[PDB]
């Protein structure tokens, strides 16, 4: 292919590897979710746009929405993660270890 | 072409507004100066401590409703196809939906500050 | 399991996204409409098994319009010896292919 | 929770799988798993207590991680192919990725890790949801792109899950930890068949359901969450104790009950692609899964462990719960073998 | 695969119209009127042979008709279209509404020296019929021959050999 | 070498992704995050989608400003770490952008890379379009056929931001 | 395997080729086994309330039994059809390529030869 | 309904008028007669170009010129 | 549109002159092979255009409309 | 993966026995490494230290039971001049089993380990002679 599709492969496997391995923080693991939601969006819009797809512009901002779908999700499910515990470290949710 | 130039050019002209602003005077630099300001007196604690918000479910709210009405936005565009019924339908839907959204937000008392 | 509704209820929910060879709006084309075109009437109703090596023809032609790989690769080689000849000093660039050029219109 | 905010919640999950089942389009696809994950979060923090918190956020983030590399899938496969139609890719990289997402969403191992804590973490309405419905969504995605997937990547997942699930099973006292195991073993046994015939898939998916749906009821009714509650069982109401025996006999895979019907046809299915080691090496596994049954059965029903004296008071109090299909679930999970070539309806 | 056929760079040579955009959007009217048939033929030829290579001389054809509608216009009424294309020249947005004085003289210059009649509205836009004598390309896709179909399926069905056939099943 | 912008600008995305996707602390996380979603639009705005750039540009500013004020509330520290205040981090950023480097510089040598797919070196400029689009452009008509033709599309993305307000509203209740 | 089969005409539980096949009789034994499944069930239904499970509710075994028997027969009905199919495409598949499935001789046992293994 | 009209005019006037100006703007495209105006309008814009047919000989309602008086007019947008 | 296309293909007539001129003394190598293997015509590519031109007309052509204020 | 044991297989039985100990000795030490990487992964180590040592310890325990299990049976193949025979490869795998006792400083092991990975080796030797699929390609 090409070489900005390269960058943007690249740009995704950097947010899958940061993401892949937690530094006990929560939101730094949404951080690179949304980058590697970002990353998706810039190679999908890039490839509609290269090919004239006309019809498949619907595609990506839609994808964008459901971006949130999850990712404002992810904070309601910190709210009470912190209303847990003081902090929102990730070593402090190991109670079903047993 | 230009766009690059004119943020090339508003950036020199910011940056360099701080290095004339710093080199210029005289500067006298001591272990009490420099302190953060409290109104006097030093403070207790630090800043970097958690400050406990209270807006969390409108700071959600709005996170889904700036991407739910930017699907609106092409709405101007939308006025331009042939299919009309269809397009006038679909928008008013999506609208609708937003303002069950924001009642359903509303008499459930969501936009109440905690505590 | 994939139960089809739509073609049951003959209801139309995506299939107009599907290809780039359906009906765009105010008769866009797509850059590849007629190798997609050509790839889909070739391999409609024979089945995958027979159309992977039936039509790979025109899904490879589809595929080169897709990505210009091969394109690609013919440039770079045009553009590496042409650099070369001219390190070497063998070759003169025309003047059409300079900026003095005088084109068409 | 609301009741009318539940009946809604439970219709926009049924509607995601809908989405996914009946969708001819990768990108519907991808928002009827959006739609089915976001609305089966809530179902899982039902009664608001820290363990509930836990698993919904190892739930959701592996559910995210595995609908990112789903969709670079989708997005690697529309770049190699240019359309959108639901059917066999054209590209090996978007197949393992596709293959590596959908064993995260059905938990398969070495992607298991999440599944016995979040079971244990919800109640149990939630668990049976989650380990029943919540499993029919990537197994059609998986019958939908058959062509496609690797056959070393799919049999090393199936026979991986099918191992460690029945290594996990024996280790564990609570009841929704056993069932979370077995669910991974299962999903090896159903992944295992997949490439040569879906139908054996299918009947297997569906005996799985019956079962673990009939399992996870007479756990209701009985209103058990370890074992210790599952042995006192016999006080209350023995009828349950030979209900919860005659299942967990039927999910061990003995004749002649109805548990040995996916597995023995889905070995009719690997002799004749002239696969004999693996499904000897399937069956050997499974027994471990029969084992931690059996020990389940020895505590619940054959014999009679002390009780105290509370459960004199409820001696005086029948059942009142809403005990569903239960009757005709159990005939199904027991006693369904003499109808065998009724799966031909699945084709 | 097979060598690219391009047409020498003699063939393509054709004195072109070589006036500026706001001098044709001036003129574009009349242009469109009164010489219709040989862009219509060639655009004709364009949307049936899909080939650029296949449409030369119509496209000659169309070059010559222009630059003939051109010098009919420089013969007759040279200054008041002077005029007209200075003042669409002049603006931005080349906009239509912003010199209708000098077009109306342009109009009734040329309607009364030419006998040409500026068409109404929505007029340029309509499709028209060709009537063109080249035949009509059998295969202009260059596809090739098509696999034959799989046999569909026909005859009455019959009842199971002997049932289901599964192990000990007798039906 | 401005024919190469795109490549340059791809560039200091990824830069800013290995700059976030380090983790130092999720205030220079977000800021790293505005820059890599600054030359995204950026790219995607040189390839002709200005309104799909200048929509997920202001998508991501609003989020991203939204998380800034959950983690000045809730996860904060005493000693925030920059980038050099953590070894781990500053290794791995380190490691990040000379791995990126070295990609460049191979691929700015013999034009070509192989990186489990197969990349030319060229720049994108190649692969555009020679011919205008008349006096529409495609993205924008692309994006307004969503009401003219994408009813099921409008109807399930409305359905599902309204049942995620409703989630939002019933996870975070306590009781 | 035989999806694309249902391609052309998908979601029908019985086609127009399912009404030339003969319907199973009411005398089925594998109707009878599914009515007993139903009786089987009103058994339990009875057995795990605390009911009489001979006496209490006989409307309630009747009505298990009927919705049984009208499944399993409509099941059944699908089962004979689905294999009527495969016996179908079956032999339509090999009268159509008589070079794949080339007749055999059928040789006598005075010419052919067995190797004998004596057990002493 | 007097009652929770003036009632609910008093304490918020803003929903009120919110309600009346999404209720009209709901009922009132299905009663106006120009819906259909902006229709043809719609459908009357030049964005592609009249690609011409062939002339095979029987063709009477399509012209051979602009200028013909066969063909679809719009001297109702002129009119209005 | 007759002028685009007697443009674009004055344009590839003279992109495949020079390309004789430059690879004639590569081994195995064939003048004007096309890619593609059926002998239908398709759209030039930016890169079989102005591959052998000064960069001065690329960001004229493939990033002018665009960077045009 | 697939590169190492075709390396393995393609060298003829007791011809080169130094080759065959090496390609042997690469995969005992690719089993060990993918071994120590999920010990390491799922069981953090308390330092760096701790880690590479097990790392090191698992991949030379792999690593010395391959080389010898190939050492040994590539030995029984020239011995007996017998190259397709499992017999060869039973005493390779008992040979790679006291390895692991000998590493795991235990008796009983090592005898379990020499009976388990000799009936292991003979039944890869059988399906290699008798062309048995592990991995079959569906064809029905
Ligand atoms: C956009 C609006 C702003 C535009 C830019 C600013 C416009 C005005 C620029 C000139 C301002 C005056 C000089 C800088 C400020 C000096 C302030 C001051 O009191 O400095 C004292 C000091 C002198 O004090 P000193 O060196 O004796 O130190 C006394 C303090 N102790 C002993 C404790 C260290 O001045 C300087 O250091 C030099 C100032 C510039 C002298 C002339 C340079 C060449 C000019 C041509
Ligand atoms: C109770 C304790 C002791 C139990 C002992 C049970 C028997 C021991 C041996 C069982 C082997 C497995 C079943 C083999 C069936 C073979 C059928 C057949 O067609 O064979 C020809 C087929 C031939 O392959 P094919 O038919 O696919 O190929 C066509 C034929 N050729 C080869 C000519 C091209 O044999 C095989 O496929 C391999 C057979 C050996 C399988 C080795 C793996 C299993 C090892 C034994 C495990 C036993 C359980 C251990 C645990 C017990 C519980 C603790
Ligand atoms: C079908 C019409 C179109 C409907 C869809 C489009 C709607 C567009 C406008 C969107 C509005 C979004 C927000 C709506 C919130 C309503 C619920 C609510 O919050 O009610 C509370 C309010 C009483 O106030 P209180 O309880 O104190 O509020 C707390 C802090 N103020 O309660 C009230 O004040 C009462 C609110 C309900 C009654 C309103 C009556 C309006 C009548 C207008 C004239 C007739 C219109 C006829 C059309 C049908 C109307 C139902
Ligand atoms: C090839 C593809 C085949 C696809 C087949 C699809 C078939 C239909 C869908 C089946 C999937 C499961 C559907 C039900 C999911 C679980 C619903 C659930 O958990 O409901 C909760 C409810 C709670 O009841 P209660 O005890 O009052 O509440 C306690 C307080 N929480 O109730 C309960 O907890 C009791 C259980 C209620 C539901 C039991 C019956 C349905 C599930 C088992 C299947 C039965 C056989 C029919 C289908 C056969 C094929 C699968
Ligand atoms: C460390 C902290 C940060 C330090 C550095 C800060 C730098 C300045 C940050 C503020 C400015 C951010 C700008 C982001 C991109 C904005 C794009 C834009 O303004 O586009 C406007 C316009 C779109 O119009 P369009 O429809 O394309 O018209 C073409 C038809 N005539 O576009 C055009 O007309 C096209 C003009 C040429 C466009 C070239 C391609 C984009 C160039 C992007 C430059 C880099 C931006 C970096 C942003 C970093 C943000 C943190
Ligand atoms: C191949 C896969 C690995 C790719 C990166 C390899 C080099 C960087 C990592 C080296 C090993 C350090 C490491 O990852 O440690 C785990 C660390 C979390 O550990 P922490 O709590 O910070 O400290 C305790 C012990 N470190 O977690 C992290 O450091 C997470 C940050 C990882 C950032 C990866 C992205 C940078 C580019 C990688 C190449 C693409
Ligand atoms: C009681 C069952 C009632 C069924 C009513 C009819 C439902 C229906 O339309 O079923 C159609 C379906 C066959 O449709 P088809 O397109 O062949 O599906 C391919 C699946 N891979 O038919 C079937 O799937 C029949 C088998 C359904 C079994 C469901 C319970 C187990
Ligand atoms: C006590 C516990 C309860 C009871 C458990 C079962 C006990 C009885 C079964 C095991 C008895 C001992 C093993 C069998 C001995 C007799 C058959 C045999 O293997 O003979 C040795 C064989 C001789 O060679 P030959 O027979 O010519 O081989 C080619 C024919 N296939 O030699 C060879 O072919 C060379 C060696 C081949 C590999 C042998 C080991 C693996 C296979 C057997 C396991
Ligand atoms: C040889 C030898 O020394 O074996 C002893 C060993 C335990 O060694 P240790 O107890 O440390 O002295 O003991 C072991 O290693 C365990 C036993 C070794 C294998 C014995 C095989 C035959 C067992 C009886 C089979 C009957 C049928
Ligand atoms: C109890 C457990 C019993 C297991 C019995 C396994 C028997 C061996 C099966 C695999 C095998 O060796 O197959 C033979 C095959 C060589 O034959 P062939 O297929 O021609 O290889 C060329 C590659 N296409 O070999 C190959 O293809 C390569 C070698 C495969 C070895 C697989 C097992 C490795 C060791 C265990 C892990």
């Amino acid at each position: 292919m090409s070489l900005v599709y390269m960058n943007i492969m690249m740009a995704f496997t950097v947010s899958l590897t940061g993401l892949l391995m937690y530094r006990s923080h929560l939101m730094s693991s949404l951080l690179c979710l949304e980058g590697m939601m970002l990353s998706l969006f810039i190679l999908a819009t890039l490839m509609i746009l290269n090919s004239h797809f006309t019809l498949a512009s619907m595609m990506p901002i839609i994808l964008l929405v459901f971006a949130a779908c999850e990712a404002a999700l992810g904070l309601s499910l910190l709210v009470m993660v912190s209303n847990t515990y003081g902090t929102d470290y990730v070593q402090n949710l190991n109670l079903l270890q047993c | 072409m230009n766009l690059m130039i004119t943020l090339l050019t508003n950036f020199t002209l910011a940056t360099l507004l701080v290095t004339i602003a710093f080199w210029l005077p005289q500067l006298n630099v001591y272990s009490e100066k420099t302190s953060p300001y409290e109104c006097g007196f030093d403070p207790m604690g630090s800043a970097r401590l958690p400050f406990s918000m209270k807006f969390f479910l409108v700071a959600i709210t709005f996170l889904l409703f700036d991407l739910e009405i930017a699907l609106l936005l092409p709405l101007p565009w939308a006025s331009q196809t042939t299919n009309l019924n269809t397009m006038l339908t679909m928008a008013l839907l999506l609208i609708f939906l937003l303002a069950v959204s924001l009642a359903y937000e509303w008499t459930q008392k969501g936009l109440e500050w905690t505590e | 399991p994939f139960f089809d509704v739509q073609k049951k209820l003959g209801v139309d929910l995506d299939h107009w996204m599907t290809i780039q060879s359906a009906e765009q709006p105010h008769r866009i084309p797509a850059r590849c409409h007629a190798f997609e075109k050509e790839w889909i009437e070739c391999a409609h109703g024979i089945g995958s098994i027979r159309a992977e090596k039936e039509c790979k023809i025109e899904f490879e032609d589809f595929r080169e319009c897709l990505l210009r790989q091969k394109t690609m690769k013919r440039l770079n080689a045009i553009k590496r010896q042409r650099d070369k000849l001219i390190k070497e000093g063998k070759y003169t660039p025309p003047p059409h292919h300079s900026g003095q050029e005088d084109l068409r219109p | 929770m609301n009741p009318i905010i539940l009946i809604i919640i439970l219709m926009t999950v049924m509607l995601g799988t809908i989405i996914v089942m009946i969708s001819t389009h990768w990108l519907l696809i991808w928002i009827g798993f959006e739609m089915n994950m976001l609305a089966i979060i809530p179902i899982m923090m039902k009664k608001h207590n820290p363990r509930a918190t836990e698993a919904s956020t190892k739930y959701f983030l592996t559910q995210s991680t595995a609908s990112m590399l789903l969709m670079m899938a989708i997005i690697i496969n529309l770049m190699f192919s240019g359309q959108w139609t639901v059917m066999k890719l054209f590209n090996p990289m978007a197949s393992m990725l596709m293959t590596m997402a959908l064993a995260m969403k059905l938990g398969m191992a070495p992607f298991h890790f999440w599944v016995p804590e979040v079971t244990q973490g919800i109640p149990l309405s939630s668990g049976l949801i989650l380990l029943t419905w919540q499993k029919l969504a990537p197994m059609s995605v998986l019958y939908q792109i058959l062509p496609s997937i690797n056959l070393d990547l799919i049999l090393t997942l199936s026979i991986l899950s099918i191992t460690i699930g029945g290594w996990g099973g024996l280790n564990q006292t609570q009841l929704r930890k056993i069932m979370a195991y077995s669910s991974i073993a299962h999903m090896g046994w159903m992944t295992a068949v997949l490439l040569y015939n879906p139908t054996m898939t299918l009947l297997n998916l569906i005996i799985y359901i019956i079962m673990t749906s009939t399992m996870f009821t007479l756990f209701m009714a009985n209103s058990t969450t370890t074992t210790l509650s599952l042995s006192h069982t016999w006080n209350k109401a023995p009828i349950m104790t030979i209900l919860v025996l005659i299942t967990l006999l039927s999910m061990g895979g003995l004749p002649p009950l109805s548990g040995f019907m996916p597995k023995w046809m889905i070995i009719q299915e690997m002799t004749k692609n002239d696969s004999i080691i693996l499904p000897t090496l399937m069956a050997i596994t499974a027994l471990l899964n029969l084992y931690f049954y059996m020990r389940l059965t020895y505590s619940t029903a054959l014999t009679m462990f002390p009780s105290t004296n509370n459960m004199k008071m409820k001696w005086q109090f029948p059942t009142t719960k809403r005990m569903t299909l239960l009757p005709t679930m159990t005939v199904l999970s027991t006693m369904l073998l003499p109808l065998t070539p009724i799966l031909s309806i699945l084709e | 695969p097979g060598i690219v056929e391009l047409p020498s760079l003699e063939d393509l040579k054709v004195q072109e119209v070589k006036v500026s955009s706001s001098v044709l959007k001036a003129a574009a009217h009349h242009y469109g009127a009164q010489c219709d048939k040989p862009n219509k033929e060639f655009m004709l030829c364009r949307w049936e042979e899909k080939d650029p290579r296949r449409c030369l001389e119509e496209g000659k054809l169309v070059n010559q008709c222009a630059l003939e509608f051109f010098r009919q216009i420089k013969r007759h009424c040279a200054e008041p279209f002077t005029e007209y294309w200075t003042c669409i020249d002049y603006s931005g947005l080349q906009l239509f509404r912003r010199c209708r004085k000098e077009q109306a003289q342009f109009d009734k210059c040329v309607l009364d020296k030419l006998g040409w009649v500026r068409p109404d509205l929505g007029e340029l836009s309509k499709v028209t019929k060709v009537k063109t004598d080249r035949p009509l390309p059998e295969n202009p896709y260059h596809s090739r021959a098509r696999p034959e179909p799989n046999p569909e399926v026909e005859g009455d069905l019959k009842p199971a050999r002997h049932g289901s056939r599964l192990f000990f099943w007798t039906m | 070498m401005m024919t190469y912008i795109v490549f340059i600008l791809s560039i200091i995305f990824v830069m800013g992704f290995v700059g976030f996707s380090s983790k130092p602390s999720p205030i220079y996380g977000g800021l790293g995050l505005i820059v890599s979603g600054g030359v995204g639009c950026g790219i995607v705005l040189n390839f002709g989608g200005s309104f799909l750039g200048l929509m997920v540009f202001l998508i991501y500013l609003g989020g991203m400003m939204v998380v800034f004020g959950y983690t000045t509330a809730m996860a904060t520290e005493q000693y925030p770490e920059v980038w050099v205040s953590n070894k781990v981090v500053l290794g791995t950023f380190i490691t990040g952008l000379l791995m990126e480097f070295l990609m460049v510089y191979y691929v700015l040598k013999d034009k070509e890379v192989e990186i489990v797919f197969k990349f030319n070196g060229m720049g994108d400029w190649v692969i555009y379009d020679t011919g205008d689009s008349g006096f529409f452009s495609e993205e924008a008509m692309g994006i307004a056929a969503l009401y003219s033709y994408g009813t099921w599309l409008v109807i399930v993305t409305g359905w599902s931001l309204l049942i995620g307000v409703v989630v939002i509203m019933e996870i975070t209740r306590g009781n | 395997m035989m999806t694309g089969r249902q391609a052309r005409a998908p979601l029908q539980f019985l086609p127009d080729e399912a009404r030339s096949l003969p319907p199973p009789k009411l005398t089925d034994p594998r109707l009878a086994y599914i009515g007993f499944l139903g009786y089987c069930s009103g058994l339990i239904d009875n057995a795990i309330r605390r009911r009489p499970v001979l006496s209490a509710g006989l409307h309630r075994q009747f009505l298990y039994i009927t919705s049984f028997v009208f499944v399993g027969y409509y099941l059944l009905k699908r089962q004979d059809y689905m294999y009527a199919v495969r016996d179908h495409d079956m032999f339509s598949y090999i009268k159509s390529h008589p070079e794949d499935f080339p007749e055999k001789d059928k040789k006598t046992y005075r010419e052919v030869f067995e190797e004998f293994h004596p057990v002493r | 309904v007097a009652a929770f009209l003036k009632n609910v005019w008093a304490k918020e006037p803003v929903l009120v008028a919110s309600f009346a100006i999404a209720g009209l703007a709901v009922i009132l495209p299905t009663l106006s007669p120009y819906t259909k105006y902006s229709l043809m309008i719609n459908r009357a814009t030049p964005y592609n170009y009249p690609v011409p047919l062939r002339d095979d000989g029987n063709m009477p309602d399509v012209p051979s010129h602009p200028q013909d008086p066969q063909g679809p007019s719009l001297e109702w947008l002129k009119r209005l | 549109q007759a002028e685009k296309d007697r443009r674009v293909l004055q344009m590839l007539r003279e992109n495949l002159e020079e390309e004789a001129t430059i690879m004639k003394d590569v081994p195995g190598w064939k003048v004007g092979e096309s890619v593609f293997h059926t002998t239908r015509w398709v759209t030039p590519m930016m890169g079989e255009l102005y591959g052998l031109r000064t960069g001065e007309e690329i960001l004229s052509s493939t990033y002018g409309f665009i960077w045009y204020t | 993966a697939k590169t190492l044991l075709h390396q393995y297989w393609d060298i003829p039985e007791g011809t080169e026995c130094h080759r065959k100990t090496y390609a042997a000795t690469s995969i005992g030490g690719a089993s060990g490494l993918v071994v120590s990487a999920y010990s390491v992964a799922l069981k953090t180590p308390t330092s760096f230290l701790e880690g590479v040592a097990r790392t090191g310890r698992y991949t030379f325990t792999a690593a010395a039971i391959g080389a010898i299990f190939g050492l040994t049976s590539c030995i029984s193949a020239q011995v007996r001049e017998k190259p397709d025979d499992p017999l060869n490869y039973l005493i390779g795998g008992c040979a790679g089993g006291l390895t692991l006792g000998a590493r795991t400083r235990s008796y009983g092991i090592g005898a379990a380990a020499c009976a388990y990975m000799g009936l292991t080796a003979a039944l890869v030797k059988m399906g290699q002679l008798e062309g048995w699929k592990v991995f079959a390609e569906p064809k029905v």
